[PDB]
């Protein structure tokens, strides 16, 4: 169960570096406080947010019922 | 993927080599010599029919229909040969999340082959063989699911992989004594070469899904209809037979599994020769009126048994 | 949102291969005190950011568990590991004959215990860490409660309707 | 290639046009097999093999009863193809413009919609579910239950008793 | 009030607030008793029977049933009007700022001619 | 309900209840807040005090607040072609 | 893959039709007929209702098939929930189905 | 006998399958209530854990120990 | 017919209980479908060419309506999540919700099935079912009175009395007159739902009692105005006085119980400050009075309907509540002003 | 969100299908099972994404009632042909 949270933290730090690189000049994106207005529980929900790029890795992680190897 | 291609081409040959057994065993049952002239024991005749019926035979129906009709032999093979995929075997091709659900759903979808052949000819002569094929299948789909449920509650879940492991000491024929006798009758729900059977053979009425079809579509129907007979024979050898598992040696399982199925493969052709047709009305009275209260009483019995004595996967 | 540090917790984390972990259920008996305290932290406080410090001790003890087996009685451990991967996912079936060679070598050392039946969920607390019981996610009570008064009505003189 | 469910949802609506644009209960009957069977794949890809294959068990079996009244009762006069009639084909050609023209806006940026919600892309967001549960996994993994909803068992048992008695009075 | 807040949902009688005292031989009860007697007059018109008033003595069932149901109906009436007044008076005291008093004033008003 | 049930109960209707076995809901963290906010009568009838917690609940099931955010990231990556590209994975 | 397994069987099946479609060709005369099987000109042209006979027994299947689908929890649900509470409810659906078939005995129909 | 033995043999003579439909289904209701073995099956059903164990904070508690093999709570020992 | 007819009638009673005692949105959907399976067998009974037309018309113009209700139930999963019968939350959900209920209660654009269905029933006892079925979806609307857009419920109140007040004028069939009298009274029902939910339940109590009496007065066979005309001059003379009393109450008149709806509906509407809407409600209510006025001329006038056949034998009907209910339908004005509180 | 918009668009076509009548009455009973099919897919996706487990029983109940109306309407279709000849929306007597 720790291995799940170890991967989810590493995926979050990769997303933080990508957001700072893409948005610099004209667009307004703070990334702080996040989408949720509660900011006390902070759900992971790493399925829609997890892996922004690379199609080969994303397709294998999303599908479990499909193919099923 | 190589496994799927190694499960169609040798399987179509098994439906081809069935034609030997369909008149060799059936022949000796009627005291007559079957295949003899063509090959050493007529072994070259089953492969000769593939050269006979496809390359030279040309028919397309007269008044016909549009896209449908020729859609039906595609529906015949493309739904009955797919049934080989969820089979547990020694090792299954893509082991299903729930096994027997895919086996029961695609079998009912395979009935459509004889259904769309009713609208193959717009003329009313062909659809009488189709309307008869409705009732000879529609009623027997009730018990086919119920008798499954009594066996499935006795052993494991819907997954076909667990059904091999559950039979380690004794077969499932002995606990399910009246239910095993039901699966010699309920297996013949689909239009199969049998005495119970459906509207497919000649005898009294015109041949269903054959009078409208050619040779080429009609030849493709037999490669699907006789394929279902092997399919039910294997499926009975999983649910009721087992003997041994052995995950280390697949060789010991593959020989032992085939002998159990082949004894059942002869048994349906044994049924076919022996007994006359049950009639359209009276087949609806064998089940529903007489057998459905019996199966539900055993279904009631098989609900109590895991509660009476511990039997939960 | 405030994410965790880029350095991350636990240096050289996790075992190299799976099924190896599933083959040994002795990890439940030995080294349970760091495992259960992380478990107690995570259910009380749902945030992974708060109880990552206790999770560092879990991975550190995990490396200490496997190194003990690799030093003493390694050959029966490897033969049991090759047996479980040869089959599908039987876990304990068919490999019970090779399981006789295992455990018996481990019994020579004091670092051996059988599961027997079940864990039955054990409760123990010996760390606490700032107690931590009331946190949740709630911020507002929303006007506490609606105003309610009980005094019992007498009769009320005359009905409110037009005809009384 | 990334999309799995989205391509199947196109085939789902494709069969549904042959209902508003009436093609007779044989060509319109095909819709419950073609779009119905692909419609199971929409359920299957999200999860739960039970409820996904439950659509196959009834909507093919119950369609055979419908087929028992396609060659019966009323419709046996002319086949009536959806490619022949001018009143029928006109509804199909406008029916495809309700589906195929919508997919044209999906490619590049968010798609324009009649509803207030924007569609966007959503390839990895199509699943929108974490692993979480492992042993006895999925909400659909233990879906059907007699416990908790004990009142629901009685009324379902009642409704399947009423019909058998009622249809006998009608016929 | 339409929705219950103090009282528990689904109840035939009040029970929680029983202290109110029901009416004894009320003028309203006599009219419901007259309606019970009126039903015992018109039933002999539908089923053709001699005399409306001096007919069958099954009329006593019609008088009793209207009084019995009516007594519980009148009990619900006096209860619900009391709760309505109880909630209204409690609302003014809890807020205080919502209500304002103004008394004793001399102000000019336009008078009509002819 | 116009008439409510007494003694015997046939509930298991609302979200975040006693689970089927033990498996919890995906939106259980936001489900707990909505029950805690609207347990009093003067909250949903007012529909102003629980406005903050309802908007957070809308984010859970629909994911519309996260959908428009992730749409902007994927568009900018597609717009920047052959000028400023990064690929750590 | 389930998709790659199902399509490869389906594409091989439809390809065999094409082999039997294009290879045999020489002449197509006004020779093919509507009814066939027995011969002669069709007295019943196109389509006519026929119907009836099995109208009640077919309808009951559509009603019964839903109940068997509701019986499918039995081997898969009875794992976590209490058995004593389930026993009264699990049998209950099977008992009432026998009651409906008992009402089916008093005049079954024309079939 | 008027209907116990006199009417029972009439069901055997005409439509004999009706006897089995009442007898086997009838025993399926009577047996799970009277037999002293049905309570054991529910015990193992509750004992088998589907979800992971939960740790509770200990502050003056009886029948609660560590995860190691010790007498705590109850722990199933019903038949091996 | 002998035993199972009582069971079929009981399942409508039990079906409404599922709707009445509910917390889940799929549970009421079951309750609506419990009615579908149980009314249609009593719709047929004798099996007529007229009954076959009406039964299929009642099925198709109600089962498809409930299917629109299930969409609104599914939007309650799409938006707001929770399966609770309290609020719809979404304005998009409420639009498909209200129009589904309008097929049973609103009537203003969905009245079309009613006159054909009511005439299609062969039995006088079967006529009670349609007036009693309307109790079920009213209990749903009593629960979800907030969130719903008042602009498209009050149109189902104003327009319904217009078509109800016009649709009965050109009809001689006695069942058809009562079919549009239903639409006329259902127009008032949809008007109280935005303006104070109490008294709306009492509106039904006044309506159901008044209509259940009406059809039980037609236990002596009558299907047309001219057939009900021969009632005092050939059959029982004192029976027509009670028919006169019920018809004079069906239209809003003060010395009868049928003014108690008109009492509180306008009273509660004016408290919310609305003048132009309840004025139009009163003028259109006169159009409702005209049907009963022409039908009181079958009890007051001579009209010459004597005929050759004359009845001498005493009539023995069922008459379930033909004695207790008309007394509450005639002289409930003095024991009435305090009754709004007693209902809810 | 994205997948929901396609199956909602399939619902609207089947909505028109129940309101459109041409010659035969058989089209309505296909669309009755058609509209229930579209509602079933909508229910399956909503419950599974934001997991319920308890409320995943509800569409199974819905699927039972999906054909409860459909079986009764199809049996009513039988008796119309017995009174007339062929079931027609074009052929009706009542006003």
């Amino acid at each position: 169960l720790q291995a799940e949270k170890d991967r989810r933290v590493l995926q979050m730090l990769r997303e933080n570096l990508e957001e700072e690189a893409t948005v610099m000049k004209d667009x307004x994106x703070x990334x702080x406080x996040x989408x949720x207005x509660x900011x006390x529980x902070x759900x992971x929900x790493x399925x829609x947010x997890x892996x922004x790029x690379x199609x080969x890795x994303x397709x294998x992680x999303x599908x479990x019922x499909x193919x099923x190897x | 993927m190589i496994n799927i291609l190694m499960l169609i081409i040798p399987i179509l040959l098994a439906v081809a080599f069935l034609t030997l057994v369909e008149r060799k065993v059936l022949g000796y049952m009627q005291l007559r010599k079957g295949p003899n002239v063509v090959g050493p024991y007529g072994l070259l005749q089953p492969i000769a029919d593939a050269i006979k019926l496809f390359i030279k035979e040309p028919l397309r129906p007269a008044t016909s229909s549009a896209s449908m009709f020729i859609l039906a032999p595609i529906m015949a093979l493309g739904l009955a040969l797919t049934m080989w995929i969820p089979l547990p075997m020694p090792y299954p091709l893509i082991n299903m999340n729930l096994g027997v659900l895919f086996m029961l759903a695609m079998s009912s979808l395979a009935v459509y082959s004889i259904l769309w052949s009713g609208w193959a000819s717009n003329s009313k002569y062909a659809l009488i063989g189709a309307l008869r094929a409705v009732a000879q299948t529609i009623s027997y789909e009730v018990t086919l699911a119920i008798i499954l449920l009594s066996v499935l509650l006795m052993s494991g879940s819907f997954t076909l992989s667990t059904l091999i492991t559950t039979q380690e000491q004794m077969w499932l024929i002995l606990p399910a004594w009246p239910l095993a006798m039901m699966w010699f009758i309920s297996t013949l729900a689909e239009t199969n070469r049998a005495p119970f059977d459906l509207t497919e053979g000649e005898s009294e009425l015109v041949s269903g899904f054959n009078v409208e079809y050619a040779a080429g579509p009609f030849a493709l129907f037999f490669m699907a209809e006789y394929a279902n007979i092997i399919m039910m024979n294997i499926f009975t050898a999983i649910l009721f037979l087992g003997t041994s598992h052995n995950p280390h040696m697949p060789e010991l399982y593959t020989i032992n599994f085939t002998i159990k199925s082949l004894l059942l493969t002869m048994s349906f052709l044994w049924i076919r020769a022996s007994y006359p047709r049950f009639r359209y009305d009276q087949l609806m009275h064998l089940l529903w009126k007489n057998f459905l209260p019996l199966t539900l009483a055993l279904c009631m019995w098989h609900v109590s048994l895991p509660i009476l004595t511990s039997g939960i996967p | 949102e405030l994410p965790s540090l880029e350095d991350l917790k636990v240096q050289e984390v996790k075992v190299s291969s799976s099924v190896l972990k599933a083959a040994a259920h002795h990890y439940g008996a030995q080294c349970d005190k760091p495992n259960k305290e992380f478990m107690l932290c995570r259910w009380e406080e749902k945030d992974p950011r708060r109880c990552l410090e206790e999770g560092k001790l879990v991975n550190q003890c995990a490396l200490e568990f496997f190194r003990q087996i690799k030093r003493h009685c390694a050959e029966p451990f490897t033969e049991y590991w090759t047996c479980i991967d040869y089959s599908g996912l039987q876990l304990f079936r068919r490999c019970r004959k090779q399981q006789a060679q295992f455990d018996e070598c481990v019994l020579d050392k004091x670092x051996x215990x059988x599961x027997x039946x079940x864990x039955x969920x054990x409760x123990x607390x010996x760390x606490x860490x700032x107690x931590x019981x009331x946190x949740x996610x709630x911020x507002x009570x929303x006007x506490x409660x609606x105003x309610x008064x009980x005094x019992x009505x007498x009769x009320x003189x005359x009905x409110x309707x037009x005809x009384x | 290639m990334l999309y799995i469910v989205f391509i199947l949802s196109v085939i789902f609506v494709m069969g549904f046009v042959g209902f508003s644009s009436k093609p007779s209960p044989i060509y319109g009957g095909l819709g419950l097999i073609v779009s119905g069977g692909v419609g199971c794949g929409i359920v299957l890809n999200f999860g739960g093999s039970f409820l996904g294959l439950m659509v196959f068990l009834i909507y093919l079996g119950g369609m055979m009863v419908v087929f028992g009244y396609t060659t019966a009762m009323a419709t046996e006069q002319y086949p009536e193809i959806w490619l022949s009639n001018k009143a029928v084909l006109g509804a199909f050609v406008t029916g495809l413009l309700m589906e195929f023209f919508m997919v044209y806006y999906v490619l590049k940026d968010k798609e324009v919609e009649v509803v207030f919600e924007f569609n966007g892309l959503g390839d990895w967001v199509i699943y929108d579910t974490g692993d979480s549960g492992f042993f006895s996994e999925e909400a659909m993994g233990i879906a059907a239950l007699y416990s908790y909803g004990t009142w629901l068992v009685i009324v379902t048992g009642w409704s399947l008793l009423i019909g058998v008695v009622v249809i006998m009075e009608i016929t | 009030x339409x929705x219950x807040x103090x009282x528990x949902x689904x109840x035939x009688x009040x029970x929680x607030x029983x202290x109110x005292x029901x009416x004894x031989x009320x003028p309203r009860l006599a009219f419901v008793g007259f309606l019970g007697y009126c039903s015992g007059l018109i039933d002999n018109a539908i089923r053709r029977r001699p005399v409306l008033l001096a007919g069958l003595h099954r009329q006593l069932l019609y008088i009793t049933s209207f009084v019995f149901v009516g007594y519980y109906l009148l009990k619900r009436q006096d209860y619900m009007y009391a709760v309505r007044d109880h909630d209204m008076f409690s609302y003014i005291k809890s807020h205080x700022x919502x209500x304002x008093x103004x008394x004793x004033x001399x102000x000019x008003x336009x008078x009509x001619x002819x | 309900q116009k008439r409510l049930g007494v003694d015997l109960d046939r509930w298991m209707t609302i979200q975040s209840a006693e689970q089927p076995h033990k498996i919890p809901s995906r939106c259980h963290a936001f489900e707990k807040e909505w029950i805690e906010c609207a347990h009093g009568i003067g909250s949903i009838r007012a529909e102003k005090e629980c406005k903050i917690e309802f908007e957070d609940f809308r984010e859970c099931l629909l994911r519309q607040k996260t959908m428009k955010r992730l749409h902007a990231i994927r568009r900018q990556r597609e717009k920047l072609i052959k000028e400023g590209k990064y690929t750590p994975p | 893959n389930l998709m790659l397994a199902l399509l490869t069987n389906f594409t091989l099946a439809t390809l065999l039709v094409i082999i039997a479609f294009w290879l045999p060709q020489l002449n197509v005369y006004s020779e093919k007929t509507s009814p066939y099987e027995c011969g002669f000109d069709p007295m019943g042209s196109a389509r006519l209702p026929f119907s009836m006979k099995f109208f009640l027994v077919a309808i009951t299947f559509l009603l019964f098939d839903l109940e068997i689908a509701l019986l499918l929890p039995l081997p898969w649900a009875s794992q976590t929930a209490n058995l004593n509470t389930m026993l009264t409810m699990a049998l209950f659906l099977i008992i009432l189905l026998a009651v409906s078939l008992a009402y089916e005995w008093t005049q079954k129909g024309l079939e | 006998a008027e209907r116990v033995a006199a009417f029972l043999k009439n069901v055997w003579a005409k439509e004999p399958v009706l006897v089995a439909s009442f007898a086997i289904a009838g025993l399926a209701v009577i047996l799970p209530t009277l037999s002293p073995y049905t309570k054991y099956s529910l015990m193992i059903n509750x004992x088998x854990x589907x979800x992971x164990x939960x740790x509770x904070x200990x502050x003056x508690x009886x029948x609660x120990x560590x995860x190691x093999x010790x007498x705590x709570x109850x722990x199933x020992x019903x038949x091996x | 017919n002998p035993i199972i007819f009582i069971i079929i009638l009981l399942t409508i009673m039990l079906g409404t209980i599922i709707v009445m005692i509910s917390s889940h949105w799929l549970l009421v959907w079951i309750g609506f479908e419990m009615n579908m399976l149980a009314i249609i067998p009593i719709m047929m009974k004798n099996h007529n060419p007229r009954a076959t037309e009406a039964s299929t018309k009642y099925f198709l113009t109600q089962s498809t309506a409930s299917m629109l209700l299930m969409m609104a139930v599914i939007i309650n999963l799409m938006f707001s999540g929770q399966w609770t019968v309290m609020k719809l939350f979404n304005p998009m959900a409420s639009m498909l919700m209200t129009m589904a209920l309008a097929m049973k209660l609103g009537m203003a654009p969905f009245h079309f099935w009613v006159p054909e269905v009511t005439q299609g029933i062969p039995l006088s006892s079967g006529l009670i079912l349609l007036t009693w079925q309307k109790l079920a979806p009213m209990s749903v609307l009593y629960q979800i009175f907030p969130s719903i857009n008042l602009n498209l419920i009050l149109t189902l109140s104003v327009l319904s009395i217009l078509i109800g007040g016009w649709g009965g004028l050109n009809q001689t069939q006695l069942r058809k007159i009562m079919a549009y009298s239903s639409i006329a009274h259902m127009g008032w029902m949809t008007a109280v739902l935005p303006y104070n939910p109490t008294m709306t339940l009492l509106n039904l109590i006044i309506y159901i009692i008044m209509t259940s009496t009406m059809f039980t007065m037609f236990m002596a066979n009558s299907t047309t105005t001219t057939l009900s005309l021969s009632h005092t001059w050939n059959k029982t003379p004192i029976m027509t006085v009670l028919i006169l009393a019920t018809l004079l109450s069906m239209g809003g008149l003060p010395p009868l119980s049928g003014f108690m709806p008109k009492w509180m509906i306008i009273q509660e509407m004016t408290k919310n400050n609305s003048i132009i809407l309840p004025t139009f409600m009163a003028i259109t209510a006169l159009l409702n009075l005209y049907f009963y006025m022409r039908l009181t001329y079958s009890t007051t006038l001579t009209m010459f309907p004597s005929t050759n056949n004359m009845k001498m034998k005493w009539q023995f009907p069922l008459m379930k509540k033909m004695t207790f209910l008309p007394t509450m339908v005639v002289l409930s004005t003095m024991m009435l002003p305090l009754t709004p509180m007693l209902s809810v | 969100s994205m997948v929901y918009m396609n199956i909602m668009m399939a619902f609207t076509v089947s909505l028109v299908g129940l309101l459109m009548y041409r010659s035969h009455l058989m089209s309505s009973l296909l669309c009755l099972e058609g509209m229930m099919l579209s509602l079933f897919v909508m229910a399956a996706l909503t419950i599974l994404n934001s997991h319920f487990t308890l409320a995943s029983m509800m569409p199974i109940i819905l699927l039972v009632f999906a054909a409860c109306e459909a079986a009764l309407g199809l049996s009513l279709l039988v008796m119309v042909s017995n009174t007339y000849g062929t079931d027609y929306v074009q052929n009706l007597n009542l006003l």
